[PDB]
């Protein structure tokens, strides 16, 4: 089906102990497979998984040497974005990007993205034009504007319809028993009383990759939406990932309701129920 | 300006007692990145601890996943303990293994 | 592949 390729940059200022912190991690759907930190003893991009590793030097040395400009950029971005919103050099601040590409079934680029945060909050986003710009605020205005005067997007534009498809087709090539497989959800549900009266149904999902999964409880076929306690969804460590779903309901009345799970590695989605032993 | 973290603390295999497992306690929602975990047992801090690499969520809150090897028993309690600037005091989450 | 990063 559809993929993607996305980054995520942190840059944290921390007056008094040293230069702001750089972070970056690089996912394929919800598989990640580099990362750098420039509190690492010695920086550097480092694979994350196996299928990366047989990149040869001159990729882990392109990419740490970006990576060690990009951190760069991001201290002066820092000390820019203090001018731009009149605070003090004593306080922590945060920046944050997200970039990337999406590629359809058919393999063609679907859409890039890349958005930027300042202290958490949206700052700017390239439109899905690849070609402008949507500032969250004054400052971000003044950002848009040099960009514009730079012809940023264009730069943005070429880096996504061509290096980040590229390069996204060949790490699904190379890690495509893994990156190419779905892993259906085993699923079961649970029953727990909470008095006399009342029990907690919970339907679980587990060991399903990727992340993307519906969970949803019926009753008398219709969706329990508002009465549904859902829980985020949590990686178990081994590349797949784990979520419930919880409702309260009148013993007597369990057989009444009906878990339903959509998820892209089942043929159909799936019903279950409770099923006492 | 300050979001803070929601925690799960789950295993990565539904537990059996005796069997080898991992001890996990995912972190999320939360912003700034600074944030302190550790893993408990029997109110002790357990020493081989490890952490997924920083990233965050498409609403820029970071997300983290501390884990550790552990054979879990009948009796033996576990539990996740976390400091962030958001919180007066640490939070306790003990680990509940149907949860 | 990473891309590159602009001063704001």
């Amino acid at each position: 089906g559809s993929h993607s390729m996305r980054y995520f940059y942190t840059a944290m200022s921390r007056p008094g102990r040293g230069e702001p912190r750089f972070i970056a991690v690089g996912y394929v759907d919800d598989t990640q497979f580099v990362r750098f930190d420039s509190d690492a003893a010695s920086p550097r991009t480092e694979p994350r998984a196996p299928w990366i590793e047989q990149e040869g030097p001159e990729y882990w040395d392109g990419e740490t040497r970006n990576m060690k400009a990009s951190a760069q950029t991001y201290r002066e971005n820092l000390r820019i974005a203090l001018r731009y919103y009149n605070q003090s050099e004593a306080g922590s601040h945060i920046i944050q990007r997200m970039y990337g590409c999406d590629l359809g079934p058919d393999g063609r680029l679907l859409r890039g993205h890349d958005q930027s945060a300042y202290d958490g909050k949206d700052y700017i986003a390239l439109n899905e034009d690849l070609s402008s710009w949507t500032a969250a605020d004054t400052a971000a205005q003044i950002t848009q504007r040099k960009w514009e005067a730079a012809r940023v997007a264009e730069q943005l534009r070429a880096y996504l319809e061509g290096l980040c498809v590229e390069w996204l087709r060949r790490y699904l090539e190379n890690g495509k028993e893994t990156l190419q497989r779905a892993d259906p959800p085993k699923t079961h549900v649970t029953h727990h009383p909470v008095s006399d009266h009342e029990a907690t149904l919970r339907c679980w999902a587990l060991g399903f990759y990727p992340a993307e999964i519906t969970l949803t409880w019926q009753r008398d076929g219709e969706d329990q939406t508002q009465d549904t306690e859902l829980v985020e969804t949590r990686p178990a460590g081994d590349r797949t990932f784990q979520k419930w779903a919880a409702v309260v309901v009148p013993s007597g009345e369990e057989q009444r309701y009906t878990c339903h799970v959509q998820h892209e590695g089942l043929p159909k989605p799936l019903t279950l129920r409770w099923e006492p032993s | 300006i300050q979001r803070t973290p929601k925690i799960q603390v789950y295993s990565r295999h539904p537990a059996e007692n005796g069997k080898s497992n991992f001890l996990n306690c995912y972190v999320s929602g939360f912003h700034p990145s600074d944030i302190e975990v550790d893993l408990l047992k029997n109110g002790e801090r357990i020493e081989k601890v490890e952490h997924s690499d920083l990233s965050f969520s498409k609403d820029w809150s970071f997300y983290l996943l501390y884990y550790t090897e552990f054979t879990p028993t009948e009796k033996d309690e576990y539990a996740c303990r976390v400091n962030h600037v958001t919180l007066s005091q640490p939070k306790i989450v003990k680990w509940d293994r149907d949860m | 592949k990473a891309g590159q990063v602009v001063t704001i």
